């Protein structure tokens, strides 16, 4: 009795149904064109999920920057290749970067300047990290779950 | 303080055996329930009297609210 | 006081102390509910996941949910606009504001439904009472313009022009869908609106009542098992007399 | 037939007006209605007895009527 | 003799007196769980999503 | 300093001298079960309260869905709220109990715990009012604006004092947040206050049935009534839950389904059911004032019962007079509460001013006559 | 000291600044003609402001003052036999009126 | 807010007649126009 009490009331604190119910958001990766950035709202924050063309997994993939601030290896965490998931915050004052613009055809937070590159990472900007990387899934090509 | 400071007491002996050599609930035929009678009738005439008393107010003053929303032939008999 | 019929007894499947909500029928009164009542009515308390692992698959919830379109924004320009809703969209409002229900409704204002059958004595016997319920008034007895007599509706002129009718539609699951069919399923579906712990609270119920009556009776003999002592305590008064 | 749509709502309902209580209340409605509309200046109306019988006939198809709904 | 045997093994000494009471717990938990939802669902045949669920699961469109 | 630990140390001192080695009549019955009740019930109030607290919003826009939202979104939330809800019934049905008990024993004779007693009932009601405003229902909302208006009818300083206490023109938000504020505080006064009434009670230790000195059979609380009272607090518990959990709503106005609405006054508009046996002597007395002195009277009254005892025996045990008018008084505190469900109207109301005429008059003049009387027939 | 801090907290209960805004409202006759019925919202709940022409006032004074559930003639009500100003709540059961 | 610290109870009234704000919903439910009282707050510029 006492454990199912403690548990029932303990977990009384946790999560509620309506706010599980916006955890996570599935995402369909096949009606996505190439190179254009998309971007949808994720806990309150928006969710930037990209295709790559042809010229991203090149242009912005064999970048020979030798120190970086932030050691970011592709296979670290990440994955797909034409597809790129970022979380759309800056991690310098928390504002949301852009998909137009870019010195590094990335994006581009108008905030300070903080300049990310096609695959999300600080380039030329005040921000230390790079742009978050969430946790996800691929039980389904055609779709994706983040969250 | 209060075990030592109770009463003056004196010669009284009583005797009584551990839990574990006697039965929790004894008798329970031989003296229990004709106990429980005993109790139960020796009450009964105090208390269930004014809550009968009670009932029966209760009906009447039920039945006779309902009863007054009934209509009366004896209002309509000449209204032709 | 004043007159009013009061409705009988009906026995729901789900009365039983330990009887559950049919969820076949519970799925079915969503379908009436959607596609009838609806149309006047707000249940603004439930959303679409509420379906999920009761009447409907995630996928089909998912479904009933984009067959409407909601207000969402604003957008990058401050304006508003309309999207496929999404399991955690709550039951679309058939009207902006009450006054725009009233003025659709003869100045009648339908509730929202979501915990009518709490709100009302008599619960769904009563709910059920009232649809199934309509007819011609009594002798005597004369119902202003744009009402409907109902003996089962306080005051017996209702602003609710019966809303259900056989065949009114098509349960697809192949039930005949005569008119108390729809007012039983649909008077279902609305318990399980005003309050999904239901079942969860009677399968509860049933675990506490075996641990309370375990614990009760072994609580009973410890606590006579220490009390023997006493209970059984013999004296005898010894004065040197 | 063999094959048509019926409510057993109407069918239970005509099984039980033609029980004891239902009928002698039926009866007393009718009588009711009967002077009440014959009448042009009478203030009284037949609620009561519609009522009891409603009550009456409806208490009895409770009794049945889920029995032979899904 | 159990009563024997269970006094001296189990309730004895106090501090096996205690894992008996939680091991105890724990299979009783397991055991009271199961046979209760059991006896809920036997009660409730055919009403449950856990029924019905079939029919809409891989089984349409 | 001293042999064990339970003695010495400055508060396990304390626990012992409360709890464990403290001195229990050996004849007490079920009817002293009632405190420990209370004590427990106090403590759960407080547990689920705080937790439904963690969930509702104080706002006219928001109360009434935040509650609906915690039933429908938070984990056990629904059971929490029920627990709460019947918690409080659970909680008078209790203190209705002890204090009967009290008075059936003439436990009051110990004035200051019965006092302090006294007290802790006011507490709990003004505690349960506010927070039955809380959901903001339909009920919640017509009854807070009919009973805080009461007050309306004191001379001169009336209107003000309500005009103040709303925190404007009428019950709104104002009164809403300052309830919520309310209701949250009120408790801890009564566990504190609580504190008191066993600091009085200890002083002369518990009373006992038959009334007479148990000095010379006293036994320890632990595990005699420690087991006891763990006892009683299952054999209670289990029907609390039984509805809580069965039958939910069985105590409860359908009509605080329903959100608040200033432009629809409830047919009935009446309090919890604890209420009722004082909101019916309250429209016994047609005349706005005298009909609320005589509620404040209703409870009031309590603060007298010490001054009214007569009989040179303490409990009733031995007085068969007093006990059927015991079991009247009991019997009609039923009435009244009855009478308090139903319409002002025939036959209620008469029904109503004769139930009211005989509350005060049983404990104001029948009970201490009966009392002299029944010395005479002793010999006393 | 203590006369000041116990008022000041003591007052911080009563209506507030923007209750007090709420309190009082100004009705401008001009805004209504005589024979229309003209509602304003007042403390929450509608507040009825009719131009009663010199004929309802008269259909006014053949009411049997004896002859109704609450004993009132116009003239224990109205100012001006012009204005009458009501608040628009029925008496039964907290309904607004037509 | 103004009335007995910059402007008199009449300019008051005054200033806040200058705007329209929007009160409702109607008899109808729409939203509508109306001059501003002293008890409406100096107007937003934007929607949002
Ligand atoms: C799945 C579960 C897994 C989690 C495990 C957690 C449980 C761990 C519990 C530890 C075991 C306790 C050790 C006890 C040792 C002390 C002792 O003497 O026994 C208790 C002792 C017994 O005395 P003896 O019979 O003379 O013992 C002789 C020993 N040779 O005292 C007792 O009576 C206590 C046992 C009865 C408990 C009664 C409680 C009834 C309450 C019911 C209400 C429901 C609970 C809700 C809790 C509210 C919380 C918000
Ligand atoms: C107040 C609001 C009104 C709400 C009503 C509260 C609920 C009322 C339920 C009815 C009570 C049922 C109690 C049945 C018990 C009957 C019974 O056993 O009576 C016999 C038995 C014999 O006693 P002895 O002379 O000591 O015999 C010793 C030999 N062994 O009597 C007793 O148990 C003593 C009486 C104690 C119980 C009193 C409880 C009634 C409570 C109501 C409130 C009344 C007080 C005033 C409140 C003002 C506010
Ligand atoms: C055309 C709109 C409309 C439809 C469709 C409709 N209702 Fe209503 N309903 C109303 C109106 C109007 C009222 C208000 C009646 C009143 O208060 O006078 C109402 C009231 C109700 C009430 C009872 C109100 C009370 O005070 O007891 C319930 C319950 C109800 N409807 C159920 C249903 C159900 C179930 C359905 C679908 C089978 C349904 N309604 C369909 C308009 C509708
Ligand atoms: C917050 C509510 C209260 C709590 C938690 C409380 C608790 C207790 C406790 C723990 C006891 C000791 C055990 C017992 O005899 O039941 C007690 C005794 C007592 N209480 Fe209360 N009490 C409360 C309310 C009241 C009220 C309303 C009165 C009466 C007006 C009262 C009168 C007494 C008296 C007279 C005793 C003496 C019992 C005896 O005859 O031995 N109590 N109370
Ligand atoms: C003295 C014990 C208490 C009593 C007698 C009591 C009583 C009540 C009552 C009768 C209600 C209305 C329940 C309903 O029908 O919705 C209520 C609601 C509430 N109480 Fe308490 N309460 C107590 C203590 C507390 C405490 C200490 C807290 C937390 C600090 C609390 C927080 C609330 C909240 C948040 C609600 C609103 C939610 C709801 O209505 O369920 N309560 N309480
Ligand atoms: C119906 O039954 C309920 O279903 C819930 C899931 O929806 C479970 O979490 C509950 O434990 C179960 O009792
Ligand atoms: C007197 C003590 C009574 C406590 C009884 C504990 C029963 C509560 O047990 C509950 O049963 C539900 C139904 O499966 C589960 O879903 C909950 O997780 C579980 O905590
Ligand atoms: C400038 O107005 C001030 O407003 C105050 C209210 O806060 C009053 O107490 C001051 O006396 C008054 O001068
Ligand atoms: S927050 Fe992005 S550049 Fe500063
Ligand atoms: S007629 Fe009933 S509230 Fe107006």
């Amino acid at each position: 009795a006492a454990k199912n009490v403690v548990t029932q009331f303990i977990s009384s604190l946790s999560a509620s149904a309506d706010v599980l119910a916006l955890s996570k958001i599935e995402i369909k990766l096949s009606d996505i064109p190439e190179g254009k950035n998309v971007a949808f709202k994720w806990r309150g924050k928006p969710l930037f999920v990209r295709h790559r063309t042809q010229a991203e997994i090149n242009q912005e993939a064999e970048v020979d920057v030798s120190k970086l601030r932030d050691p970011q290896h592709d296979l670290d965490r990440v994955k797909k290749p034409e597809w790129v998931i970022l979380v759309g915050v800056c991690t310098h004052l928390g504002c949301v970067p852009i998909a137009n613009s870019g010195d590094f055809g990335g994006y581009y937070c108008p905030c300070h300047g903080s300049h990310y590159d096609a695959s999300g990472r600080i380039r030329k900007g005040p921000a230390p990290y790079n742009l978050e990387v969430p946790t996800y899934q691929f039980v389904g090509d055609d779709l994706v779950v983040v969250g | 303080i209060h075990f030592g400071n109770l009463a003056r007491v004196r010669h009284i002996i009583t005797y009584s055996l551990s839990p574990f050599e006697q039965r929790a609930i004894p008798n329970i035929f031989s003296d229990a329930l004709p106990n429980v009678w005993r109790r139960f009738s020796s009450q009964v005439f105090k208390v269930a009297p004014p809550f009968l008393g009670a009932y029966l107010l209760y009906s009447w003053g039920t039945q006779e609210f309902e009863r007054l929303k009934r209509k009366n032939p004896a209002d309509y008999e000449n209204d032709q | 006081g004043e007159l009013e019929l009061h409705p009988p007894a009906f026995p729901w499947s789900h009365g039983g102390p330990l009887s559950a909500l049919d969820h076949s029928s519970v799925r079915r009164g969503f379908q009436v509910y959607k596609q009838v009542c609806s149309a006047c009515h707000s249940m603004d308390y439930v959303a679409f996941r509420n379906l999920i692992g009761v009447t409907h698959t995630e996928a089909e919830a998912k479904a009933l949910a984009e067959e409407v379109e909601v207000q969402d924004g604003p957008d990058e320009n401050g304006e508003l606009f309309m999207r496929p809703g999404k399991i955690s969209d709550y039951f679309p409002k058939p009207y902006p504001n009450p006054e725009a229900a009233r003025a659709a409704n003869n100045g009648a204002l339908p509730p929202d439904l979501s915990y009518i059958v709490n709100a009302r004595h008599g619960g769904e016997d009563y709910v059920f009472s009232l649809l199934t319920g309509y007819c011609d008034p009594p002798a005597g007895v004369v119902v202003r313009e744009g009402l409907h007599y109902n003996p089962y509706f306080p005051g017996q002129a209702i602003g609710m022009a019966p809303p259900i009718y056989n065949e009114i539609l098509e349960y697809d699951d192949g039930t005949p869908a005569t008119m108390s069919q729809i007012a039983k399923d649909v008077c279902t579906f609305l318990r399980w609106a005003a309050e999904p712990e239901h079942d969860q609270r009677k399968r509860m119920g049933l675990k506490m009542l075996l641990i309370s009556a375990l614990l009760t009776s072994l609580l009973y003999y410890m606590k006579r098992h220490k009390w023997s002592v006493l209970k059984s305590r013999k004296m005898a008064y010894r004065p040197p007399k | 037939e063999e094959e048509e749509l019926v409510d057993p709502l109407t069918t239970i309902r005509e099984h039980c007006e033609q029980t004891e209580k239902c009928v002698k209340a039926r009866e007393r409605l009718e009588l009711c209605d009967a002077r009440v509309s014959s009448r042009s200046h009478t203030e009284e109306q037949c609620t009561e007895e519609l009522f009891d019988f409603l009550h009456a006939r409806d208490h009895c198809v409770a009794h049945k009527l889920f029995n032979k709904l899904k | 003799a159990l009563l024997r045997q269970a006094y001296s093994a189990l309730f004895r000494r106090t501090s096996t007196f205690a894992l008996t009471v939680v091991l105890g717990a724990v299979l009783f938990e397991r055991a009271f769980d199961q046979g209760a939802d059991a006896i809920f669902e036997h009660l409730n045949e055919g009403k449950l999503w856990k029924h019905i669920k079939h029919k809409y699961e891989a089984s349409e469109e | 300093m001293a042999p064990n630990i339970r003695k010495s140390h400055p508060l396990l001192k304390m626990i012992n001298n409360s709890l464990i080695d403290l001195p229990a009549p050996s004849n007490i019955s079920a009817w002293w079960n009632f405190g420990s009740l209370l004590a427990v019930c106090l403590m759960t109030q407080i547990l689920t309260g705080l937790l439904l607290a963690m969930h509702y919003t104080a706002d006219t826009s928001l109360a009434f869905s935040s509650v609906a939202h915690t039933c429908r979104n938070v984990q056990y939330g629904w059971l929490i709220r029920n627990l709460h809800a019947n918690g409080a019934s659970f909680f008078f049905i209790c203190i209705f109990l002890h204090i009967g008990r009290g008075l059936y024993y003439g436990s009051y004779l110990y004035k200051e715990t019965w006092n302090t007693g006294v007290i802790l009932l006011l507490t709990l009601m003004a505690t349960a009012f506010v927070g039955y405003v809380l959901p903001w229902g339909q009920m919640s909302f017509w009854g807070a604006t009919v009973i805080t208006n009461l007050f309306s009818a004191i001379p001169y300083i009336g209107h003000t004092l309500v005009e103040w206490a709303w925190g404007g023109f009428s019950v709104d938000n104002p009164t809403l947040t300052r309830f919520f504020a309310l209701h949250f505080l009120l408790p801890f006064a009564i566990a504190g206050i609580t504190i008191i009434h066993l600091t009085f009670l200890h002083e002369s230790g518990s009373n006992n049935p038959l009334g007479i000195s148990s000095d010379s059979d006293k036994i320890p609380f632990h595990p005699y009534y420690s087991f006891k009272d763990i006892l009683g607090l299952t054999l209670m518990l289990t029907p609390f839950l039984t509805l809580a959990l069965f039958s939910p709503n069985l105590l409860g106005d359908p009509e605080n389904f329903t959100p608040a609405n200033p432009l629809v006054t409830p047919p009935h508009i009446k309090p919890e059911w604890y209420f009722l046996f004082a909101y019916a002597i309250l429209r016994s007395i047609p005349n706005k004032l005298g009909g609320v002195l005589a509620l404040a009277a209703s409870v009031l009254i309590l603060f007298l019962i010490p001054f009214l005892h007569k009989s040179k025996q303490r409990t009733m045990t031995f007085r068969p007079l007093s006990q059927t008018l015991f079991w009247l008084l009991v019997a009609n505190l039923l009435i009244l509460t009855w009478i308090g469900s139903q319409p002002v109207e025939h036959p209620f109301i008469i029904i109503g001013q004769m139930a009211s005429l005989s509350y005060f008059t049983i404990l104001l003049i029948l009970f201490p006559t009966i009392g002299t009387l029944e010395n005479k027939m002793l010999n006393y």
